[PDB]
């Protein structure tokens, strides 16, 4: 129901939080210029020659 | 230091912007003249703003426009009302005969005015910026008023100096040496400071001055205190910044030579293929 | 890190009412002298074990991980725990600011140490001073 | 290295040949955007700032001179006004008037050739944006006054959060468009399809740049060790986010843009650049002594 | 017979007057020239703002002479 | 396999940085000679 | 910690890596021995402040020298577009 954030161990009956996820939207963002780049180029390139 | 003067940091850039602007005009630098406002509480007189006049030249002196100050003043008592005149400024180095001249006309207007200069051809690491004062000396016969310094300091309120640090930050040859240039700077009298406790320690050691037992237990403190930080996850992030920036200026390397390849393919598009 | 063999003189001047204990096995003494011993703790510290925190607030041993557990969720102490290990993590650094902090303390150090030997000795700072700028 | 105007010097000369041709030709009544670049001097600046702190909570305002290269507004001087305002109303019944072509006047004695190139305003706290009536205002002043822009300042945002806000507007004509939206909304005025903001850049002098320099610094661990490169992290991720946006619009505009994008991510990778090398240079500096 | 009028920002336009008109007058012929708002209008003279309803006896402008034209302007 | 914080990760970037460099510099080059032959200037 | 409250020293103390991490420190006392010891070491902070100096101002005159360069080789490219265009109109 999306009310804890973590989860569950069964093998040791653990329940592992989410004290994690620093800030590295950054990393995400930096892959979109990759998914864009690329395009890009292909764009570039299929001009002729 | 006889009277007391504040000084604050709105007057000298006044006089820079003014200075900057006549020499645009004009071309070859010449002497500015101004005029200054402020409080004068008891014996501490604080300089906050300073408005330009137009002087006039007759044979080989200059005359200020009297009427034009009276408007001035009229005009600037709606906006700044309780400042009175305090004196002018002027640019250049040691004071000259012109600057004995203006002051003369300028105490008629109030009795005992104040002496400002700015080096704009400064070749040292000094402020350009100094105060005088007219005292009427023992000379011989007719006394000249003699231009005697005074100790002036830097007071300054919030909104002037969150501005001045607003300008300082802000900022040709490149952004790289406007870059590099405010931390050589830095470095160098960092450096100065080093050699200074260097030669005061190494003083102690010949005996030169007396031999005083608190200093040198601070500086060898400092001394033990330089290897800052040498642990393994300190370096572990530290590469992962550099690695970081790295693939950045990669990924931003990359998309200008996309635009040179872009400009080549559509520059050789119509010489040697057509459509 | 006040501890409650040096406290019985407090204790000796104290109303009934505000003595009175609140039927929890421990005295509101106890309760306030122990809270502020884990949140002096939670400063000069960066991870502790609880066998080892069982001797700083007296304490038998798990009430102690109760008290933290209490003390965090209220807006008082920062800082996760660990049951798995039973350690408990009050705050750490992440290197770069340690750095910066580092340079703060060095410069400040220098600054002080050259406002000192200026008003030692005026004349010989005064001398190299202006030997160095020529 | 003084005498001669480089660069820096070069925007700082009144051709009073070319601003006639400008004025005469008046190339913005054709195009509606012709006008996208604002560069203000920074005694413009300086002056503005302590004349919007100096009243306090009270709206003050003024004129400011300056001329029009091509697309660019190249504001040289600001100027204050003896007025009556409240904290959002003003009126300027007669005494700014009065103190206005008499200031006109008189400066054009003392060597100021520049003239009315548009006013700036300062909102206290309130966001930087055209008012439901200062946009009616820049309606009339550029129905006949054409070389001009609308200047907004908050002295609150500034003071509080330490960044200018500053914002240099123009209005559309009446009748030029191009159910309101709830983003756009916010952050502008009611009337923000009616007016667009401008690119807002500063220029000094080459005497300004070395009084700086010179002026203080200390600055150890207060700028050679801030966390640069890190404090800007919001910035730099709002940067590269839109960069993707600005990057798929030249990409759909080829199937310019382009260069304007190129320079937009060359501007972030220089900065973080710069970063990098200060890091270094601190490394080498502190780190590796007494091995 | 060769009036001219300036604008605070650099426009001179040439008009013609006369003797025994009122500035009400000038003003209706200078938008008529080009659609100024008559109410947003202020004239300047050597630094004095001219009254409108006193019909033109003593504001002397024999030759050359240049009025001075302000817009209003709110800032509310 | 990897973590990517090692130098080596940083010499392997700057390896494709100086032939990205030396790439975008030829490219230049062709682009330069090109705007200079006679038989263009003439097609625009 | 006793040691810690006297203000001698400022440190954290760690009990999963048993780590003590301090940060400043008072000096003890000086012999007339180690003087030299500081000495050296204040030499050795100079010598590098300068050999740091230097390489900056290296590092900004190769970045000038190469942008005037590269301005060089666009006027030069400039001049010659400008002379062909010039001989075209014959």
């Amino acid at each position: 129901d999306n009310t804890i954030h973590g989860r569950i161990d069964q093998v040791n009956q653990l329940l592992e939080l989410d004290h994690q996820k620093r800030g590295g939207a950054r990393y995400t963002a930096l892959d979109k210029w990759t998914n864009q780049l690329n395009s890009l180029n292909q764009a570039v390139v299929s001009k002729l020659a | 230091g006889s009277v007391s003067v504040a000084l604050h940091p709105l007057v000298i850039l006044n006089i820079s912007d003014h200075w900057i602007r006549m020499r645009s005009q004009e071309g070859r630098p010449v002497q500015v003249i101004g005029a200054l406002i402020g409080k004068q509480e008891g014996r501490n007189i604080e300089v906050m703003n300073s408005f330009e006049l137009l002087s006039h030249t007759v044979e080989e002196k200059i005359i200020i426009d009297k009427e034009y100050y009276y408007t001035k003043e009229e005009q600037f008592k709606q906006v700044f009302k309780e400042l009175e005149f305090l004196g002018w400024y002027t640019t250049g180095g040691p004071p000259d005969p012109s600057d004995i001249h203006v002051h003369k006309q300028v105490c008629e207007i109030i009795e005992s005015p104040l002496f400002l200069k700015l080096n704009p051809m400064t070749k040292h690491t000094d402020l350009p910026v100094s105060v005088f004062e007219s005292v009427i000396d023992i000379i011989n016969g007719e006394a000249t008023m003699l231009f005697a310094e005074l100790t002036y300091t830097l007071a300054t309120e919030e909104a002037e100096r969150i501005g001045v640090d607003h300008v300082a930050r802000m900022t040709e040859n490149s952004t790289v040496a406007e870059h590099l240039i405010a931390q050589h700077s830095a470095i160098k009298m960092l450096h100065s400071r080093v050699k200074l406790i260097l030669e005061y320690v190494k003083a102690s050691e010949a005996g030169e001055v007396p031999f005083n037992h608190e200093i040198l237990r601070e500086a060898y403190a400092l001394c033990h205190c330089l290897p800052v930080l040498s642990t393994d996850k300190f370096k572990t992030d530290f590469y992962d910044q550099c690695n970081d920036v790295g693939l950045m200026a990669y990924l931003g390397t990359i998309t200008k030579t996309c635009n040179t390849m872009n400009q080549f393919v559509n520059k050789f598009n119509v010489l040697y293929d057509r459509q | 890190i006040i501890r409650g063999n040096q406290l019985q003189e407090f204790a000796a001047m104290l109303m009934p009412h505000q003595k009175a204990t609140t039927a929890d096995g421990s005295s509101i003494l106890d309760r306030a002298v122990i809270e502020h011993n884990l949140l002096s703790a939670s400063k000069l510290y960066n991870n502790i074990t609880f066998e080892e925190l069982g001797a700083l607030l007296e304490i038998p041993a798990a009430k102690a991980e109760k008290i933290a557990s209490q003390m965090i969720t209220e807006g008082r102490m920062n800082g996760f725990i660990d049951q798995i290990d039973g350690i408990v993590h009050f705050e750490t650094r992440e290197a770069l600011p340690t750095w910066d902090k580092q340079i703060q303390s060095l410069c400040f150090q220098v600054n002080n140490l050259l406002e000192k030997i200026s008003q030692t000795a005026p004349e010989w700072t005064a001398q190299a001073m202006e030997a160095q700028m020529a | 290295n003084m005498q001669e105007a480089q660069s820096i010097d070069e925007i700082y000369k009144y051709d009073k040949k070319q601003q006639q041709e400008i004025l005469a030709a008046k190339p913005w009544t054709k195009d509606h955007h012709y006008f996208k670049y604002c560069k203000i001097s920074a005694l413009a600046l300086l002056k503005m700032v302590m004349h919007a702190r100096s009243g306090g909570n009270l709206a003050v305002m003024g004129l400011m001179l300056g001329k029009v290269d091509g697309e660019t507004m190249i504001i040289m001087d600001s100027f204050a006004l003896p007025v009556e305002g409240t904290e959002t109303r003003v009126n300027a019944q007669a005494a700014a008037y009065e103190y206005m072509a008499a200031y006109i006047e008189n400066a054009k004695q003392v060597g100021r050739l520049e003239n009315a190139i548009g006013w700036y305003h300062s909102h206290p706290g309130y966001g930087c944006w055209l008012s439901g009536i200062n946009v009616s205002t820049q309606m009339l002043n550029q129905q006949f006054q054409e070389p001009f822009v609308a200047v907004v300042i908050d002295p609150t945002r500034t003071i509080s959060a330490g960044k200018v806000n500053l914002g240099a507007f123009r209005t559309y004509p009446k009748g030029y468009k191009p159910t309101i939206p709830l983003n756009k909304i916010e952050d502008f005025g009611v009337h923000c399809k009616q007016y667009y903001a401008l690119e807002v850049s500063y220029f000094k002098s080459s005497l300004d740049r070395k009084l700086l320099e010179l002026l203080w610094n200390k600055y150890w661990v207060n700028t050679l060790s801030s966390s640069s490169l890190l404090t800007n992290a919001d910035y730099t991720t709002g940067q590269v986010f839109d960069l993707s946006e600005k990057l798929e619009q030249s990409e759909a505009q080829l199937g310019d843009k382009l260069a304007k994008a190129t320079r937009d991510s060359c501007k972030t990778t220089i900065e973080a650049i710069h970063g990098l090398m200060s890091q270094v240079i601190k490394d080498k500096l502190f780190n590796q002594i007494n091995i | 017979m060769l009036i001219k009028v300036k604008t605070l920002t650099g426009k001179e336009i040439e008009i013609d007057i006369e003797p025994t008109d009122k500035v009400e007058r000038i003003k209706e012929r200078v938008e008529e020239k080009e659609g100024i708002p008559p109410q947003q209008q202020r004239l300047i003279y050597s630094g004095k703002q001219m009254n409108d309803e006193k019909t033109a006896a003593d504001y002397k402008i024999l030759g050359g002479s240049v009025l001075h034209l302000v817009l209003a302007l709110r800032g509310g | 396999p990897e973590k990517y914080n090692n130098p080596a990760m940083l010499h392997n970037i700057d390896q494709e940085m100086l032939k990205c460099i030396e790439l975008d510099e030829r490219l230049k080059a062709m682009d330069q000679e090109i705007t200079v032959n006679p038989q263009f200037v003439q097609k625009s | 910690i006793e040691a810690v409250y006297t203000d001698i020293i400022q440190g954290k103390l760690d009990q999963r890596n048993q780590l003590l991490e301090v940060d400043f420190c008072i000096g003890r006392d000086i012999r007339k021995k180690d003087i030299n010891n500081i000495v050296k070491t204040l030499h050795e902070w100079c010598d590098g402040c300068e050999a740091v100096l230097l390489g900056i101002e290296q590092q900004v005159l190769r970045a000038n020298q190469y942008k005037e360069n590269h301005n060089r080789t666009q006027q030069q490219v400039e001049a010659e577009v400008t002379n062909i265009k010039k001989t075209l109109k014959a």
